[PDB]
């Protein structure tokens, strides 16, 4: 009944919209419902025209707001998106008595707004906008009246909203400083403002939350006042005083006019700006510095002539917050967009239409991320808006529609030049903007003022020491990419000092603890030593519960809690308290996943909150699948995976997310063309901006994790926003990892317990240490570190030993020890030296036999166990008798010992459910050997894919279309319920690298292996894989055109090297072939040997003589034979 | 030494207005390097010609379709149409514009049509068949200091004209300084007509509210150094150079030695605006830019500009010798 | 004209079929056609696996490609 009820509430029970929607009204009456609902976009655009702020609501949001005009519940819920500064509407007696800001401030209206069912949302919302403007002005008027009369500052702050008190204080400060400027008497007024600062600072310690926030912001403003007043007091001449005073912002009121809302204006450098009296709430105020003031000056100069403002410079200097603070100072709130390459001409044009009609100020962040084409195209619209404002036009034409021009708008752009993934503005677009450099903020003043606000005993000394220490670290640490000690790091430190004030006592101890927590987790060993020594040089000087939670979580999950592992867990736990965005960088297999899962589980134990975690592979997904896409053909927005998750969390239909944490893990390489889209999500804006116009807030408990192994192509724009955790080395020893793997393999399985004891005794680290040490010296083709090869050893050994459980009950102790020893030796051999050549494998067998002890069961080249007794493959090779025609068959394999060994080990590995990669020269028999191994099986079907340069995830998924079914998360199963599927990947390493050095298809295969599932993009659902295995083959990564594959993939698969057969082997095989053929002419069968010899000799001499150094296509292999 | 040849033999030289005004063509291609754009030259031209110039940037299908329609209209009814950054849409330059221009090679039947195209000399290749039909003009800065100030002055109550004259000198001097990339400013920068225009606006705004002749010269210096021109400057050394030049020019002295040649006295408030403009123009036109103006007028070490100037002369002379041998 | 052409001809010679040409209802139709042809040839193939195996085998038998 859902769809009819939805469209009935939307379209059915409404006889006013039929004058614009007569077709849909009649069509609904007859009733397809979905298509009618998608046909209402024209009316939605009509409704947007009647209230410009509606451009920040999606189509569904407009449908809801239009429908529920009889309740006025839903309209409140959109205030955060429509106005930004307002959280909700305060209703009473079917009328509005006030509004509630984001910070919790309540604004009362001068007159209650009576509501009716017949009055549409746009109508009384326009009334509300006028009423909010009038109420803010009224409180400003009354507060200025009281302050000018002589009322004390401390007895007015508790009566009025922040804006009224701020602007009254500013106007009085301007007037009084100008009167002081009339003469040389500045000492008395400096003392007066100092006393006011002291009074407010003392009152701060005795305050409620809202009063606390108001007093903090007022203290910021009065510290700026005092600094300015002191500077003017210390000028030499009158001209110096006038020169200094002309450069700061002055707050004047037109007390001689009739227009109330336009009575206040701002003077700076001879130019005047109009104060708007828009409600902004109680935002965090920026400490005033010379750079901030000069930025305000440049923005004022640009706005005088209606030119677009522009700030450029390196990342982390406070450009966007400078723009926002400028807007706040002018009594208005700036709408912030996050530009991306998903924007095009239509998106920017629509956003400009919205900003035009609203009368809002818009700031475009990361403007360089727009591609060149749209940067060229939108210059016409930029020029038209500028010309319209300068001339005084009443309408402008955008996207073929004439729309009104609200004479309050402004366009600002923030751009970071010279960064990866950024572009360059064309000249005819730059000429429409006034650029200003923001290269270096005055961090010392910021630190000093913030510390003074926090109430620290000595702000000057601590500010000096912190800033000097950060400079020393930036000067002394090694040359590494992820070292940034600029303003964002300073803010992280100072913010972390806040919760620790009562822990240490408003002194140096808090500062040093904050420095440690912020900086140490991101440093290496050398830089850790430098940090600790320097911190000791410059500065003079109980976690038991969370530690025990971590211990419990680790032991229950089964990971050894080593000292390094616990250290990293503790650092992560303290970092995630205040950082909503963390990056974990370490080598493949070092234990990042263990670290963050363990810490979240410990937090779940400690707090009792639920934890829902989503794992997204950024590179495998395209951007239009991750962040969603607008279909321009229908103008219909459809969410991506990340956008869908955020929307669902914000909706919170059942309230399930009120007592839980949401974790989003990006398990792939950082890519500046993906992660930068979330810049405004990660930084203080905490907002996701979509191209369609929506603005999705980020909940306070919504944290994002990035997991990768490099920071090569990542720019400072992301590194300086996210807290960074650096893993120098593996979190545990080889013994601990073997213990974990053995416990997990056993638990996955009386008899098994004694067998567990036997196996654990067999895995004696005393000899395995030396075996690994001398394994490290071999040549590994497409190799992997020893630390990431242990998994194959343990898994295969456990599988092999458990396969013989049926015959252990009747064995003596010596027999059991011998079988276990031989199986473990063979598994260790193939795990460590499987990717080496034959001679290397035999020497490694020799070393294994040496180190396990002379008195242990010996492993040999072709040793095996038969149904128990020990034997060898060399005695178990049957002969083959072919008929002549059977030489034409593709599925004939002449048996031989090396073939049997390869087939046996491959099949054993496959049974253990370990992914397999075959590697060897072309023609060595990889696909043949695979095919022969599974041809005679009854457990597996085979599906083959041929990979190439331009294959994608789509080809691999389409290859399984006729073999698999989707069965309701969702599951993907083989169609047959008796055999599994083995999906063999031929030439896995050919698919080329993208512009940043990644293989999306190989990452997709990694996701299939590791997570046993993937994300279905059109529906944004999780698909679990049950009975599909992944194997593949490639040539070595030295032949032309082959792409080396990252360790993060290959660590999940055993690697077997397959070289060419020896000369005698080829001679015997092809002698057998010629013997089969000569049955046609048996009178020449005496020549079977010399013909085979001639063929093999000719092959060898052609291969040696005609190399690829002559022609690229001179490749010779047994295929020719 | 290089200018010797040009001055001795050649007795005339054309500008953009000369080329457009005296041409049988009606399609014009302008080219420049990065961060140099002559769109304002075309708008000044069109205003001087009392022509309606419509400017369309290319790079998107919407602007392209609108451009096709407006090209048709501008060729049937008349009017000037400008297509910016044609290299951005070569697949349309090489297909649509290529065919149409040949068609207008044929019609030559409407007198009030002119099409202008801009492109970058450092960008991609435009098709030769289209390139060799339209007229071609290269836009670049005026090399001489006195020439630059003369042009700026020619493009344009006594205090207003006096401050404009000083600003013209300042703009010429700073633009000349930008040539010495390793000696003048630490980093390469560009200055254009918008900086001059904003400086003029600020100077007029200051003059509007200082009727006492107590000109706040310190405010003028700080604003011009820091905001109008300093906004582009991201280095302390270069900003100090700018501050030095501002202190030299806008000092407010009774008679400024703006260069080792002309001295500029302050105006008399008893004189008319036309009188003071005539006096300033006479002061400008009566002087001579010396051979070593790169040093004396910019106060640079001679040995520093020597490498710059000599290497330019070396390249020019070497190319001339190679061409003459062949 | 495009590298995609190569991406097709590679598959077509690495394996008999091009799976992208016979997805969804195109697959269903293919199977139906195969069934009809099978009945017309006096062969008994019941499942989609048998039909598709016969299809790819005949393709490998009959089609020759000359570059
Ligand atoms: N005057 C100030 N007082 C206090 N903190 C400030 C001040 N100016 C900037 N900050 C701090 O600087 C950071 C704001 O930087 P912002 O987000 O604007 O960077 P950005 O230049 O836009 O970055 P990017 O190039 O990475 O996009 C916040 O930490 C803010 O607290
Ligand atoms: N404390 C520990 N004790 C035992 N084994 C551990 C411990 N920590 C990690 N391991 C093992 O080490 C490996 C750690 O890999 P993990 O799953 O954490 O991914 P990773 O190192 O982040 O790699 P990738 O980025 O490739 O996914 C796993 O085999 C895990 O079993
Ligand atoms: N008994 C045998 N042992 C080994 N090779 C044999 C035997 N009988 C025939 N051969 C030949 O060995 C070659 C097997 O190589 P195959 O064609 O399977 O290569 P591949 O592993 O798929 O190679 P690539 O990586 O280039 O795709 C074929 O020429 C096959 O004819």
């Amino acid at each position: 009944q859902f769809y009819w009820l939805d469209l009935y509430g939307i379209l059915g029970e409404n006889l006013d919209i039929q004058n614009f929607l007569p077709l849909e009204t009649s069509k609904f009456k007859s009733l397809s419902l979905k298509m009618i609902k998608s046909s209402l976009s024209t009316f939605l655009e009509r409704q947007r025209r009647q209230f410009p702020r509606f451009y920040f609501l999606g189509n569904d949001d407009l449908l809801k707001i239009i429908g529920s005009g009889k309740h006025h519940d839903q309209v409140s819920k959109f205030m955060k998106k429509m106005f930004g500064s307002i959280e909700s509407i305060i209703f009473f007696e079917d009328s509005i008595t006030g509004v509630r800001s984001v910070e919790g401030e309540v604004l009362n209206l001068n007159e209650k707004i009576e509501l009716k069912d017949s009055i549409q949302a746009q109508e009384w919302l326009n009334i509300l906008d006028t009423e909010i403007k009038l109420s803010v002005f009224t409180q400003f008027r009354d507060c200025l009246g009281q302050l000018k009369d002589g009322t004390d500052i401390e007895v007015v702050v508790s009566k009025y909203i922040f804006q009224a008190i701020l602007l009254s204080a500013q106007v009085m400060w301007t007037e009084l400083v100008e009167k002081c400027l009339q003469t040389n008497e500045f000492s008395k007024y400096w003392k007066e403002v100092d006393m006011k600062i002291k009074g407010l600072l003392d009152k701060l310690n005795k305050s409620s939350d809202n009063v606390k926030k108001k007093i903090e912001a007022l203290l910021v403003e009065y510290l700026h006042f005092n600094n300015v007043i002191g500077q003017l007091k210390n000028c030499s001449t009158k001209e110096e005083a006038r020169l200094l005073w002309a450069k700061v912002q002055k707050f004047y009121q037109k007390n001689d006019t009739l227009d109330d809302l336009n009575s206040v204006f701002i003077s700076q450098s001879g130019y005047l700006l109009q104060y708007k009296f828009e409600y902004i709430g109680i935002p965090e105020r920026l400490i005033y510095t010379p750079l901030l003031l000069v930025g305000f000056a440049t923005l004022t100069d640009s706005l005088h002539q209606k030119y677009g403002g522009c700030f450029f410079g390196p990342a982390g200097t406070g450009k966007t917050e400078t723009v926002k603070a400028f807007g706040q100072n002018l009594g208005r709130v700036v709408v912030v967009f996050n530009c991306d390459d998903s924007f095009d001409y239509q998106v920017l044009s629509r956003l400009l239409v919205g900003i035009t009609q609203i009368g809002a100020w818009g700031c475009f962040d990361e403007f360089n991320r727009l591609d060149e084409k749209v940067l060229s195209a939108v210059s016409a619209n930029i020029q038209q808006i500028q010309n319209g404002l300068q001339v005084g036009k009443s309408h402008i034409t955008l996207l073929e529609e004439e729309t009104p021009l609200s004479p309050h708008t402004a366009v600002f752009i923030t751009l970071n030049p010279g960064y990866n993934g950024r572009s360059e503005l064309p000249e005819n677009l730059k000429k429409s903007f006034r650029e200003f450099s923001m290269k270096s903020p005055q961090s010392g003043t910021i630190a000093e003022m913030i510390l003074q606000i926090m109430g620290f005993e000595d702000s000057k000394s601590l500010a000096s020491k912190i800033v000097h220490f950060l400079e020393l670290l930036s000067s002394k640490c090694s040359s590494m990419n992820h070292y940034h000690f600029g303003l964002r790091t300073l803010k992280g430190v100072l913010r972390n000092c806040s919760p620790l004030v009562s822990e240490f006592g408003e002194g140096e101890k808090t500062v040093v603890e904050s420095l440690k927590r912020v900086i140490l987790p991101s440093l290496g060993d050398t830089d850790e030593l430098v940090f600790k020594d320097e911190l000791s040089k410059i500065f003079d000087s109980n976690s038991k519960a969370i530690v025990q939670c971590l211990k419990d979580a680790g032991q229950r999950s089964g990971f050894s809690m080593s000292e390094e592992f616990l250290k990293k867990c503790m650092q992560f736990y303290y970092m995630q308290k205040t950082q909503q965005a963390l990056i974990l960088v370490g080598k493949a297999g070092c234990g990042k996943t263990a670290t963050w899962k363990t810490v979240i589980d410990a937090m779940a134990i400690f707090d009792g909150h639920a934890n829902v975690v989503y794992v997204i592979d950024t590179k495998v997904l395209t951007k239009e699948s991750l962040y969603g896409s607008m279909l321009k053909a229908t103008l219909e927005w459809r969410d991506g995976l990340f956008t869908s998750i955020l929307r669902r969390v914000n909706d919170d239909i059942t309230g399930t997310f009120k007592n839980s944490r949401i974790w989003v893990v990006f398990d792939s390489d950082l890519d500046p063309e993906y992660v930068e889209a979330m810049n405004s999500v990660l930084d203080d804006n905490k907002i996701l901006t979509l191209p369609n116009g929506e603005r999705l807030p980020i909940p306070p408990n919504f944290r994002i994790l990035f997991e990768t192994d490099n920071l090569d192509h990542t720019t400072p724009a992301t590194i300086t926003r996210c807290g960074l955790l650096w893993f120098s080395t593996d979190v545990c020893s080889i013994s601990s990892k073997i213990d974990h793997l053995l416990n997990k393999s056993y638990e996955a399985l009386f008899e098994l317990d004694k067998l567990k004891d036997l196996i654990s005794d067999s895995f004696d680290m005393a000899s395995l240490t030396n075996i690994f040490t001398c394994s490290n010296d071999l040549v590994h083709i497409l190799g992997v570190r020893t630390f990431n090869k242990l998994e194959t050893a343990v898994q295969l050994a456990v599988h092999l030993i458990s396969s013989y459980r049926q015959w252990f009950q009747n064995l003596d102790d010596k027999s059991l020890k011998d079988v276990i020893t031989l199986l473990i030796k063979r598994s260790l051999l193939y795990a460590l030296a499987g990717d080496s050549t034959g001679e290397s494998q035999r020497a490694f067998i020799q070393t294994i036999n040496t180190y396990f002890g002379h008195d242990s069961q010996e492993l040999s080249d072709y040793s095996t166990i038969v149904i128990l007794s020990f034997s060898s493959f060399c005695s178990e090779i049957p002969s083959v008798s072919l008929e002549a025609h059977e030489v034409m068959r593709p599925d004939i394999v002449i048996p031989t010992i090396d073939t049997i060994k390869h087939e046996k080990i491959f099949y054993d590995l496959l049974n253990s459910k370990r992914g397999i990669i075959l590697c060897g020269p072309p023609g060595s028999g990889k696909t043949m050997i695979m095919n022969n191994a599974l041809r005679n099986s009854s457990l597996y079907d085979v599906v083959g894919i041929n990979f190439s340069k331009d294959t994608t995830t789509e080809h691999i998924l389409s290859a399984l279309h006729r073999h698999t079914n989707y069965v309701t998360g969702l599951t993907l199963l083989p169609k047959s319920d008796i055999k599994n599927l083995v999906l063999f990947c031929d030439q896995i390493n050919l698919p080329k690298l993208d512009k940043y050095g990644s293989q999306n298809v190989v990452l997709f295969l990694r996701q299939l292996m590791e997570k046993q599932g993937f994300w279905k993009t059109p529906e944004n659902k999780w698909v679990t894989i049950e009975r599909i295995h992944i194997v593949g083959a490639c040539n070595p990564p030295t032949d032309p055109g082959r792409i080396p594959m990252s360790e993060r993939f290959t660590r999940h698969a055993a690697i077997l090297y397959l070289g060419y057969p020896s000369g005698k082997s080829l001679s015997q095989i092809y002698e057998i072939y010629y013997k089969a053929i000569f049955k046609l002419v048996p009178e020449f069968r005496s020549y079977t040997e010399p013909f085979a010899r001639a063929s093999v000799h000719l092959y060898n001499e052609c291969k040696a003589r005609y190399s690829t150094g002559l022609q690229s296509h001179y490749l010779f292999s047994p295929r020719e034979l | 030494a290089l200018n010797w040849f040009k001055n001795e033999f050649f007795v005339d030289e054309w500008n953009i207005a000369d080329v457009v005004a005296n041409s049988e063509n009606n399609y014009f291609t302008m080219a420049s390097e990065r961060d140099v754009d002559g769109t304002f030259k075309l708008i000044e031209l069109a205003k001087a010609s009392k022509e309606s110039l419509k400017i369309i940037p290319l790079g998107s299908i919407e602007n392209l379709n609108y451009a096709q329609e407006e090209i048709s209209k501008s060729k049937i009814e008349g009017g000037w149409i400008l297509l910016q950054n044609i290299q951005m849409s070569l697949s349309w330059v090489k297909t649509y514009l290529h065919k149409h221009v040949e068609e207008t090679k044929a019609a030559e039947e409407h007198e009030k049509f002119k099409m202008f195209m801009t492109c970058h000399l450092t960008g991609d290749k435009l098709p030769a068949p289209l390139l060799q039909r339209t007229d071609r003009v290269v836009y670049e800065d005026i090399p001489g200091i006195l020439d630059t100030v003369k042009d700026l002055w020619g493009s344009q109550g006594v205090w207003s004209v006096y401050c404009t004259f000083l600003l013209s000198w300042f703009h010429a001097l700073i633009t000349a300084r930008t040539r010495l990339v390793p000696h003048g400013f630490s980093k390469k920068y560009y200055f254009n007509d918008c900086d001059f225009q904003f400086a003029s606006v600020y100077l007029e705004n200051v003059l509007a509210t200082n009727s006492t002749n107590n000109i706040p010269w310190a405010q003028v210096r700080d604003h011009i150094a820091t905001i109008v021109y300093g906004g582009k400057i991201d280095e302390e050394k270069d900003l100090e150079v700018v501050a030095k030049l501002c202190a030299h020019v806008f000092c407010g002295s009774d008679n400024l030695q703006i260069v080792p040649g002309v001295r500029i006295p302050q105006p008399l408030l008893q004189q008319s605006e036309e009188e003071e403009r005539a006096r300033l123009t006479a002061i400008l036109s009566n002087t001579i830019e010396p051979a070593d103006s790169l040093s004396s007028w910019l106060q640079l070490p001679r040995e520093s500009i020597l490498d710059y100037e000599r290497l330019q002369a070396k390249e020019v002379a070497s190319s001339t010798e190679q061409l003459l041998q062949e | 004209l495009e590298t995609a052409f190569l991406e097709r001809m590679n598959t077509l010679l690495a394996n008999a079929d091009i799976p992208d040409l016979f997805q969804g209802e195109e697959y269903d139709k293919l199977l139906n056609n195969l069934r009809n042809k099978t009945r017309s040839l006096g062969l008994l193939l019941d499942t989609e696996q048998e039909l598709y195996d016969w299809f790819v085998g005949e393709i490998a038998k009959n089609l020759h490609v000359v570059f």
